[PDB]
């Protein structure tokens, strides 16, 4: 009930912690957590906003060690890519840790998959899935006023 | 709309009004299987209704499986007869359908986003626990999972009334909510 | 003289061995559960945080509920007045009176002293002998191994 | 790298494998949970609620029953009222 | 009081009917018998676990199944049995396994 | 191969049974001769309480009476279906095929039901 | 065990007799048969025939067999 | 203190020797300390100037890392040894201008950068934004 509380505090509070990081504080599994979210939610009846990419930039980036213009990179590419609905069903966690790759990938300062996952909770697999789906359109998902380390045409291929 | 539901699983309970040996009935039957260890019931497959039963040792059974009333009524009362064969008293009394599943698409994407922000008294919408979309109908009491692909699983129904008349309620707002 | 280290040390160590017996039982509820424990989780880092941040705040030395034995006035505020208040506040020794500073009264401005403590500066009042303050060359030792 | 996100922790995952394997216990019959306990007897006078659990591996509430209707339970002054296997 | 599994076999029923024989003869008490079948059933079983090391595998069709007393009673149909030496062909195949 | 995992059976067999044998104290001949006859062996229905208006919902029930086919003798380690087909993750055991002893380690089996 | 595991059974075993209504006695072998215990001890038997089937408030000796004691028993 | 009485202390704290039957044993060899960092609503970690502290009533605290060993036996002649590099422990508050504080060698430009007074001796610790000094 406690662990499941403070997620919920998080999302109230718009600095949301995933399951996954909430559970690597907490003895209880994340599915328990999730039960007691729902059960806590009907209970009080209460809502809490749909998460969104750009509210785990923040933490991740500064996290992986990566620069500000990398960060506004990874932000710009997650909320264009699900604003052009190139990842409909992902979970905005796998999508924020795809474009914190792309932009890193991108950028002088390269994080691979393994870290991407170890940080965000999300497998590297998880990451190349949404990763392949949002590499098609990298000219148009970065920024118009970024420079490129690596030029897009470039970008790693997977 | 032109899209009717379709029943996908159908689960039913009888009581058969006599206790039962569930180590004989494991032993004798053709298909059950039993596991104390994991489970108190005793459980029996059958392939032309292709169904499986729970049977309990208070004479209770409960069927799964059906794609419909008159396929699960049949299986219960195959199972029933099973265990009847087996040397028990076994009856058909107050047989009900407990829960009815079924299963649609509407033929186009949707905004499960827009639609948990309209419908936020009803939608739970949490990707990382689950992809879908979790809407609890109230007027009927059916939950719906609704997904991006534009899949939509109607669940909790009682008779297959129900569930048409909760489909037929939702697909309006589905239509609204079309990407 | 009992200067920041020392003190620092002396509450790490009873706010460590806290840790060690706070990570000793989450282990021991675990074990005895049959199911092996985790180390992060087992781990309490308001201990050491908390502990140290209240002594400092607080001027209470020991833990929260052992304040009936724990020193006061070691942690104090530092005076901003001036930029000689603040140099004296820094430079600032404590006499504490206990039992023993009862068998013999250290209030008076002793020999040896000299060059030690200035023969000066003392508070008015109460305190008149027992608050110090460094000579300006005087140094304190932080010691070091005798091997 | 500390507090990683995780679904599940390595222990816990390991617990709830290794609870699943060996599955709950299943209610054996009178005559031979019977003859477990007369045959377990002769080793001690007298046994704990727990330990006779474990020898026996029954269902707590089914082995409670059937310790009542042979058994009794003795207030002892030393460490506390504890079952005997001797029905007198 | 062992598993005994492979008494309901060829092998077993041999010992069994070796057993019989010298019962008829009065040579050997059926306790002893039972003591050779509970002995045999326990070198069998070592023996097996031990002096076996050959992979296999096979493919089919199930016809029944059950589970009962941890003893699973599994009848396949139509059997193909594939080794990296030799191929099988049966019609009908009932596994009896136990753990 | 398999005659020689036979023998091998054999000598543990007498090996093991000659503890009990000098327990029990029978004339140790009773082995002798026990090995030799075991070689020589070898080698709208408003109406619902009825439940006769179904006649004939089951198939032959002999299939376990008569036992005649091969059978296989197994331990397995994990059996596991998904809503098709049965996946048997079993271990050492033996099985008697047309007559013909066969004995594996580890085998993996699929079948449909 | 031994001297312990078996008059149990052979208690148990009378007692389930007598609800079937067999009123009629039972000898001591003739329990120990339907038992399984046909390889008690030689000094259990004597044991069982001297101290257990006359001591206990449940078996009454008739014609020099043995029956239970449902007359004490209210029914 | 923070070099050495610190690491002094965590090494000659018994190892945690714990019993079922398996064996568990927990041993702690080297003592991490990063810069002052405030952690935001967000959990992005940033450096923690004493200006900001003093301004935002924060705390001059330096986190705390331990390296741990962790070694289980099982009766079962097989032991297993890992190792939890850098796991946090707690955060000991800093001594402002010592060698752990930002302003550690910095040249009196670089302090009027950061709006620290060069004449500014230090010595004393930020606790909730106070200024506390330690008197002997």
């Amino acid at each position: 009930i406690a662990s499941a509380c403070l997620y919920i505090a998080c999302r109230q509070e718009g600095v949301p912690r995933t399951f996954k990081e909430i559970c690597a504080v907490s003895r209880i599994s994340k599915k328990e957590i999730g039960r007691c979210f729902k059960l806590i939610l009907k209970a009080l009846e209460t809502s809490v906003d749909l998460i969104t990419t750009g509210d785990f930039m923040s933490r991740f980036c500064s996290n992986l060690c990566l620069p500000k213009q990398v960060q506004m990179a990874a932000t710009h590419i997650a909320r264009k890519a699900v604003e052009l609905d190139l990842v409909p069903g992902r979970s905005p966690i796998s999508v924020a840790a795809a474009a914190i790759y792309m932009a890193s990938q991108a950028s002088a300062e390269k994080r691979t998959q393994k870290e991407i996952g170890d940080i965000a909770g999300v497998a590297d697999v998880t990451i190349r899935q949404s990763y392949r789906l949002i590499y098609p359109r990298a000219p148009d998902l970065f920024p118009t006023d970024f420079k490129f380390d690596t030029p897009v045409d470039k970008l790693p291929q997977l | 709309s032109g899209i009717v539901p379709q029943l996908q699983n159908i689960v039913s309970t009888v009581n058969l009004g006599c206790k039962l040996d569930l180590k004989t009935i494991a032993l004798r039957a053709r298909n059950a299987e039993y596991n104390p260890k994991r489970f108190a019931a005793v459980i029996m497959r059958i392939r032309e209704p292709r169904t499986t039963a729970l049977i309990f040792s208070s004479g209770k059974m409960v069927c799964t499986g059906a794609k419909s009333e008159e396929q699960s009524r049949l299986a219960a009362r195959k199972y029933a007869r099973v265990v009847q064969k087996l040397g028990f008293p076994a009856k058909f009394l107050d047989f009900k359908i407990q829960n009815m599943v079924g299963s649609c698409d509407v033929k186009f994407p949707i905004r499960l986003e827009g639609l948990v922000l309209t419908h936020q008294q009803f939608s739970s919408y949490e990707p990382e626990l689950f992809p879908g979309l979790i809407y609890r109908m109230i007027k009927p009491r059916i939950v719906l999972l609704i997904f991006v692909s534009g899949k939509v699983v109607l669940t909790g129904a009682k008779v297959r009334a129900e569930i048409y008349e909760a489909f037929e309620n939702i697909y309006p707002i589905l239509k609204g909510f079309r990407k | 003289l009992d200067l920041a280290g020392p003190l620092l040390a002396f509450l790490f160590r009873g706010m460590f061995k806290n840790l060690l017996k706070e990570v000793r039982i989450y282990a021991q509820k675990f074990i005895d559960r049959g199911k092996d424990f985790n180390l992060e989780l087992a781990i309490k880092t308001r201990i050491i945080s908390d502990g140290l941040k209240y002594s400092l705040a607080t001027g209470n030395w020991g833990d929260q509920k052992k304040a009936h034995q724990a020193r006061a006035g070691v942690s104090q505020v530092l005076n901003r007045l001036t930029f000689a208040s603040t140099l004296s506040h820094l430079r600032r020794l404590n006499s504490p009176i206990g039992r023993d500073g009862k068998l013999a009264k250290p209030r008076q401005l002793h020999n040896t002293l000299w060059g030690m403590v200035c023969p000066a500066e003392t508070p008015e009042g109460h305190a008149v002998g027992l608050v110090k303050n460094l000579a300006l060359m005087a140094y304190i030792s932080v010691g070091s191994q005798p091997s | 790298t500390n507090y990683k996100p995780v679904a599940n922790h390595q222990y816990n995952i390991e617990y709830e494998r290794k609870k699943k394997e060996d599955g709950k216990r299943a209610r054996a019959d009178k005559q031979h949970v019977l003859d477990m306990l007369f045959s377990a007897f002769e080793k001690h006078q007298y046994y704990n609620l727990k330990d006779l659990v474990d020898i026996t591996k029954q269902p707590v509430v089914y082995l409670k029953e059937i310790l009542k209707e042979i058994g009794v339970q003795n207030v002892k002054g030393i460490h506390k009222n504890t079952w005997e296997l001797k029905p007198e | 009081m062992a598993y005994q599994l492979y008494r309901n076999t060829t092998l077993g029923n041999s010992l069994q009917e070796s057993l019989d024989e010298l019962i008829q003869s009065q040579q050997i008490t059926p306790q002893l018998a039972l003591q050779v079948l509970l002995q045999f059933d326990k070198a069998i079983n070592a023996a097996l676990a031990q002096r076996v090391r050959n992979r296999v595998n096979f493919r089919g069709s199930l016809n029944t199944y059950r589970f009962c007393d941890n003893v699973w009673t599994f009848v396949l149909n139509d059997v193909e049995f594939r080794e990296v030496t030799e191929l099988i062909k049966v019609d009908k195949v009932k596994i009896v396994a136990c753990d | 191969t398999v005659p020689k995992l036979y023998r091998s059976v054999i000598e543990d067999v007498i090996n093991d049974v000659r503890d009990i044998f000098l327990d029990d104290g029978v004339d140790e001949q009773v082995l002798m001769e026990l090995k030799t006859l075991w070689e020589n062996k070898l080698m709208g229905q408003v109406e619902e309480e009825p439940l006769n208006s179904e006649d004939d919902v089951s198939d032959e029930e002999g299939q376990e009476l008569f036992d005649t086919e091969n059978v296989v003798v197994c331990q397995y380690d994990k059996i596991h279906r998904s809503k098709n087909k049965w996946k048997f993750h079993l271990k050492d055991g033996i099985m008697n095929l047309n007559g013909r002893d066969y004995i594996f380690s580890k085998a993996i089996g699929d079948a449909e039901w | 065990g031994y001297k312990f595991g078996v008059l149990a059974k052979i208690v148990n075993y009378m007692k389930t007799r007598h609800q079937r209504g067999d009123t009629h006695p039972l000898t001591l072998d003739e329990i120990l048969d339907e038992t399984q215990h046909l390889d008690i001890g030689l000094k259990q038997k004597q044991w069982l025939m001297t101290e257990a089937l006359v001591n206990n408030p449940k078996i009454e000796v008739i014609d020099g067999k043995y029956a239970f004691k449902p007359k004490y028993n209210v029914r | 203190f923070i070099q050495m009485s610190v690491q002094r202390i965590v090494e000659d704290a018994p190892p945690i020797d714990l019993q079922a039957p398996p064996r568990y044993l927990l041993k702690f060899e080297q003592i991490y300390l990063s810069k002052p960092t405030h952690w935001e609503r967000d959990g992005a970690p940033s450096p923690m100037m004493p200006n900001e502290a003093r301004l935002r009533n924060l705390t001059y605290s330096a986190p705390l890392y331990v390296d741990i060993t962790k070694t289980v036996i099982k009766e079962g002649e097989e032991q297993l040894q890992t190792q939890h590099q850098k796991t946090f422990i707690g955060k000991i508050p800093i001594m402002l201008r010592s060698t752990y504080c930002l302003l550690n060698g910095l040249t009196d430009r670089d302090l009027c950068e950061l709006n620290e007074c060069p004449l500014d001796p230090g010595g004393y610790f930020i606790i909730n934004g106070s200024e506390k000094v330690l008197i002997a």
